[PDB]
């Protein structure tokens, strides 16, 4: 398997899990935690004028609600698992358990 | 003897009697079984 | 129905649930939501272990393995599974892990999204072919049978794992063969009481 | 031979320590008349030393490179006599004491001024209470099960 | 029921109702009634096991010496080779003692709890008092009268000290019990504890 094939397959199978399988769980956990609450109020509600949850980057169209940040997240996991595969395969290491 | 047994019941007199008896016990044991570092009797 | 006659039953263990013999010494199922989670996880552990017991004994009787020999091939780089002698062409370590993850994650995460606590354990329908659910007077008997055989299989899996721990390089049918050859002098006693 | 320690009956440094101490005592024994009382006390100390080293030889003590009996307190049966058989013999005796002095404190807890029995110990009551702690472990066990070991505030 | 030291009075917790109640509690152990009813059971079981032990480590010896049947002397009896291992016996003596001792535990916790078989649910046990089950534990059906219970506890208290005497007559003597008895009857004033030490 060439490394381009490995990277592409693992990334595709990561944001496939993110788009279809592990979407409702991730999003319901997100809604459960919701926001970082500083003394009941959020970080932006209490002030600080910089911790506003960006919506111009999260408004992207999808029937299920996939955004570019989930594309980065599932896909960072993708490239990470791909490079784990690639390095672990390219390293000719013998575990040699019991022998 | 009344009120002498109350004095000998007092904490220092009673402590010196108890620790003199106990120290003599330990001293005579160490005479009988000197230089002990193990309990081999099981 | 009591795991130990004479012990008082917990008030939350009435006997109505399948396999409810009142066994809660440590007091884990005192709150009901944890008890429903525990029932679901008990049935999941049970079903996996009792599917596993054939997958451990059968390939050791005829499949020419001993249920850990089926794993050593992945511990050595270069070499694939001997599914009944023939090697499998689906790769050896990484791609089987990919297929396992991508399949059982989907299955178990479509299992996770169920909200009805009875379908969380006893879904039925597509998982109930042959119509062995249309009569609760026997479905309760069958649920008790599932729980009982599953707890038996869980204990048998402890037997597998610990007979593997005591004897590192054997299998359970070899243990049973040793116990059928010389039953007295080749039992657990040489391990609970190690001679040295 | 645990922890890289030769036994003391086999350790050459242990015998060398014995011989060194014995020569150190004999060099002090020469200054006195062989029948005199200091000389006899030194000879008694010499036999005490010799049988001390012999007993540390025979009781399974392990000697290091320095040549001194080390104690293996881990739990090996061969060396239970170094720590555990004494240790239980401590926890018994110690638990005698605390089970006595506690019980006494419970027996003089219900007095009017119970502080004048702390400084003036009732020898009859204390002598009745002292041997209650002989078999103290079963009393402490049962009082733990009956809840009488821990006050309920 | 009687008194062990006439100068002393029987304590209030020993009302004489129990079997073997000579009022021996100088160290106040059975002062709580729960401890009393637990130590009744501990006495009964240690005494019954001590009776069986003494009868199984002395009667072998009085038959070995006279030559009726040769059998080991209870301390060289472990090292003998049997039809099982040295630990298989421990495995069986765990499997089918855990079951009988935990059922006795459930009995001495609540009396009427454990009297019927798990398998053959019809063959129950009569409602006897705690520590005295009866039924199949009484096949000849000798009655458990209070005099019989007192005889039980007396022979059991005697067998306990007999076992202790055996352990200490092998720990600091080296020989068997009955051999020590014959050594005492040979010259009683010269074959005692104050000659060994
Ligand atoms: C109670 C009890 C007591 C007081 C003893 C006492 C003894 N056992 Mg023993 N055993 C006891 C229960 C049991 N033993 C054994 C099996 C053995 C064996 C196989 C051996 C002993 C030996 C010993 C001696 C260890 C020193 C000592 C005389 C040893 C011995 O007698 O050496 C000569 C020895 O080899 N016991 C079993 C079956 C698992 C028991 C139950
Ligand atoms: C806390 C640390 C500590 C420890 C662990 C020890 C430990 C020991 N020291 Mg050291 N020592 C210490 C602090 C310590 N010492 C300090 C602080 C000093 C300076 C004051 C000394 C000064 C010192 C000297 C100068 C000597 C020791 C000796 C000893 C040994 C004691 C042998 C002995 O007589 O006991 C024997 C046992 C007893 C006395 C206990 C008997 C208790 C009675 C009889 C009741 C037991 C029976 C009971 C009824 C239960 C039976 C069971 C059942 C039938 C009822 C032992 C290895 C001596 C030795 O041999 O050197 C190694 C020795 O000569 N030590
Ligand atoms: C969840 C349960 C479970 C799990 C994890 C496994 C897992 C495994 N089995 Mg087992 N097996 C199971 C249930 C299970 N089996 C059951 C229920 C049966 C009875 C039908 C078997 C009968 C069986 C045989 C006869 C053999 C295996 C073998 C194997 C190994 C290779 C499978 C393979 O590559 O073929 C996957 C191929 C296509 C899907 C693998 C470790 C093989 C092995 O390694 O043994 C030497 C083998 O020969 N299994
Ligand atoms: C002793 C094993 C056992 C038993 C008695 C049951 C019994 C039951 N299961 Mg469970 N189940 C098991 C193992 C078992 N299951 C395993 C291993 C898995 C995986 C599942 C997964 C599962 C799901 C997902 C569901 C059930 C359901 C049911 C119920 C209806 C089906 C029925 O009557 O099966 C009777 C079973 C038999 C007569 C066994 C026949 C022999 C087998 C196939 C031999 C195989 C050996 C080897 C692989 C070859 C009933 C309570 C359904 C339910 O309760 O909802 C209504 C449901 O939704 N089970
Ligand atoms: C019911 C499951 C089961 C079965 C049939 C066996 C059977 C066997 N085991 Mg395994 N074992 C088990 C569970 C089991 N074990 C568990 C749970 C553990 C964890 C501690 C072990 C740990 C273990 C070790 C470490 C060794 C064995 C050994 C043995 C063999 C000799 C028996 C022995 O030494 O006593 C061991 C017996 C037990 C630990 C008792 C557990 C089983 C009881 C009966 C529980 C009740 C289960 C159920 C109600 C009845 C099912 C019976 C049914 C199948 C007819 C024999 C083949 C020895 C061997 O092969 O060599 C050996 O060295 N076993
Ligand atoms: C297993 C040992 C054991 C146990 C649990 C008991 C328990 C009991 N005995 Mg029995 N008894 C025993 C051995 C035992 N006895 C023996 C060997 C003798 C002869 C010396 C007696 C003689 C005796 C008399 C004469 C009477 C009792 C009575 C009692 C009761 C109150 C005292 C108590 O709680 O003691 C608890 C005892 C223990 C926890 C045992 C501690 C043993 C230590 C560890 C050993 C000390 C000696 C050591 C080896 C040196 C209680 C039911 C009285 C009774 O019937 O009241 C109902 C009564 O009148 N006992
Ligand atoms: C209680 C108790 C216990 C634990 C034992 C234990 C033992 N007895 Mg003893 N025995 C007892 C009571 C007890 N006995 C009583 C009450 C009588 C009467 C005997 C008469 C007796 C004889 C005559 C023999 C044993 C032998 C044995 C040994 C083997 C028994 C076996 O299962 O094989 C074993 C050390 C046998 C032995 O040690 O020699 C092989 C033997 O020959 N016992
Ligand atoms: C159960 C009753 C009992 C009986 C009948 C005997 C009988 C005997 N013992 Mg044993 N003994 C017993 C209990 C018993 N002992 C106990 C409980 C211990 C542990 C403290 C010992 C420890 C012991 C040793 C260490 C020795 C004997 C010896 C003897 C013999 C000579 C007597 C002697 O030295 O007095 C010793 C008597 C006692 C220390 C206490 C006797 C108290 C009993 C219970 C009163 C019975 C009336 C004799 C056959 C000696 C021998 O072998 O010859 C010997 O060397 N015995
Ligand atoms: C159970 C028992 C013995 C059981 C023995 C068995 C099974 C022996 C088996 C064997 O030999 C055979 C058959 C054959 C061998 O081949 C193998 C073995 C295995 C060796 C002894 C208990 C033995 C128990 C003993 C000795 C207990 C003594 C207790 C005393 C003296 C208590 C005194 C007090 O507690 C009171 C009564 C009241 C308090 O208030 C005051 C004080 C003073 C504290
Ligand atoms: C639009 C659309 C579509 C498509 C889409 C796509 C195709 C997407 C993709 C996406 C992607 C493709 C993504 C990716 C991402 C990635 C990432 C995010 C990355 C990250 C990375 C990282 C994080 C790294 C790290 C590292 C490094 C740096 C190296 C070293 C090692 C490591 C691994 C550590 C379709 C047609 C279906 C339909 C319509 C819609
Ligand atoms: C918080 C408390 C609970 C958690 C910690 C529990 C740890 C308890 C440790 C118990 C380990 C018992 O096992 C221990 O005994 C064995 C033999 O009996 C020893 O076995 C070893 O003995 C010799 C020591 O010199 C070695 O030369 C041998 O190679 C080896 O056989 C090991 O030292 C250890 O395996």
């Amino acid at each position: 398997l060439s490394p381009s094939i490995v990277i592409s397959l693992s990334t595709g199978l990561s944001l496939f899990l993110g788009r279809f399988v592990f979407f409702n769980f991730q999003r319901e956990n997100v809604a459960k935690q919701g926001l970082p609450e500083q003394n009941g109020k959020t970080h932006f509600e209490a002030g600080d004028d910089r911790a506003k949850e960006y919506v111009s980057l999260l408004k992207s169209n999808d029937p299920i609600g996939f955004n570019i940040v989930d594309v980065l997240a599932w896909g960072s996991i993708g490239h990470i698992v791909a490079y784990y595969i690639l390095a672990t395969s390219s390293n000719g290491y013998d575990p040699s358990f019991f022998g | 003897m009344r009120d002498l047994k109350t004095y000998l019941s007092v904490a220092p007199v009673l402590s010196t009697l108890w620790f003199g008896s106990l120290a003599g016990l330990l001293i005579e044991i160490n005479r009988l079984f000197p230089d002990a570092l193990t309990f081999p009797f099981f | 129905a009591h795991w130990m006659p004479g012990e008082p039953r917990p008030a939350y263990l009435d006997g109505s649930a399948p396999g409810d013999f009142g066994f809660d010494p440590l007091g884990l199922g005192e709150v009901p939501a944890n008890l429903e989670r525990y029932k679901e996880s008990e049935l999941i552990h049970c079903r996996w272990a009792m599917l596993a017991v054939p997958g451990i004994l059968v390939p050791e009787a005829l499949g020419y393995g001993n249920w850990v020999k089926a794993q050593e091939w992945a511990a050595l780089p270069g070499g694939q599974a001997t599914y009944l002698g023939n090697p499998v062409p689906w790769g050896t370590l990484p791609t089987i892990l990919a297929i396992e993850f991508l399949a059982i994650a989907f299955v178990e995460h479509q299992r996770s999204m169920e909200k009805d606590p009875e379908k969380k354990k006893y879904p039925g329908g597509a998982f109930d072919p042959l119509g062995y659910s249309k009569d609760p007077k026997k479905l309760e008997e069958l649920k008790v049978k599932e729980i009982k055989n599953g707890r038996l299989a869980l204990l048998a899996f402890v037997g597998f794992c610990v007979q593997q721990s005591a004897y590192p390089g054997t299998g359970p049918l070899e243990n049973l063969a040793t116990h059928l050859a010389d039953p007295w002098h080749n039992n657990i006693g040489d391990i609970v009481i190690p001679f040295n | 031979d645990i922890s890289g320690l030769t036994p003391c009956k086999d350790s050459k440094q242990f015998a060398k320590r014995e011989k060194q101490q014995i020569k150190k005592l004999e060099s002090s024994l020469k200054l006195y008349a062989p029948e005199s009382a200091p000389a006899l006390a030194l000879n008694a100390q010499i036999e005490k030393t010799k049988r001390r080293f012999d007993n540390y030889g025979k009781y399974g003590l392990l000697c290091g490179s320095d040549g001194l009996p080390h104690l293996i307190v881990n739990g090996d049966q061969r060396h239970w006599g170094e720590f555990i058989t004494p240790g239980i013999l401590f926890l018994y005796i110690a638990g005698w004491i605390g089970w006595v002095g506690r019980s006494y404190l419970i027996a003089i807890s219900g007095e009017k001024k119970p502080a004048m029995k702390e400084i003036i110990i009732d020898v009859p009551l204390a002598s009745r209470i002292i041997f209650r702690g002989f078999i103290w472990p079963v009393a402490a066990y049962r009082e733990f099960l009956n809840g009488d070991l821990i006050a309920k505030d | 029921k009687g008194e062990w030291l006439p100068g002393l009075a029987s304590p209030d917790y020993l009302t004489g109702s129990l079997a073997g109640d000579n009022g021996f509690d100088p160290l106040g152990l059975a002062e709580d009634p729960e401890n009393l009813k637990w130590f009744v059971q501990a006495e009964l079981v240690n005494g019954r096991w001590a009776m069986l032990g003494v009868a199984g480590m002395l009667l072998p010896e009085v038959f070995t010496k006279i030559g009726i049947i040769n059998v080991p002397e209870w301390y060289d009896a472990g090292k003998e080779q049997y039809f099982a291992s040295s630990s298989t016996l421990f495995v069986i003596e765990f499997i089918l003692f855990h079951y009988v001792e935990i059922r006795r535990w459930q009995d001495i916790k609540n009396p009427g709890s454990v009297n019927q078989d798990p398998i053959f649910k019809q063959y129950s046990l009569p409602k006897g008092e705690v520590g005295y089950p009866g039924g199949i534990f009484n096949p000849l059906n000798f009655a458990p009268t209070q005099e019989a219970k007192e005889k039980e506890l007396a022979n059991g208290r005697l067998a306990m000290l007999a076992f202790l005497g055996f352990v200490v007559q092998h720990n600091v003597t080296g020989k068997g019990p009955f051999e020590n008895l014959l050594q005492h009857l040979s010259d009683p004033w010269h074959n005692t504890i104050v000659q060994t030490f």
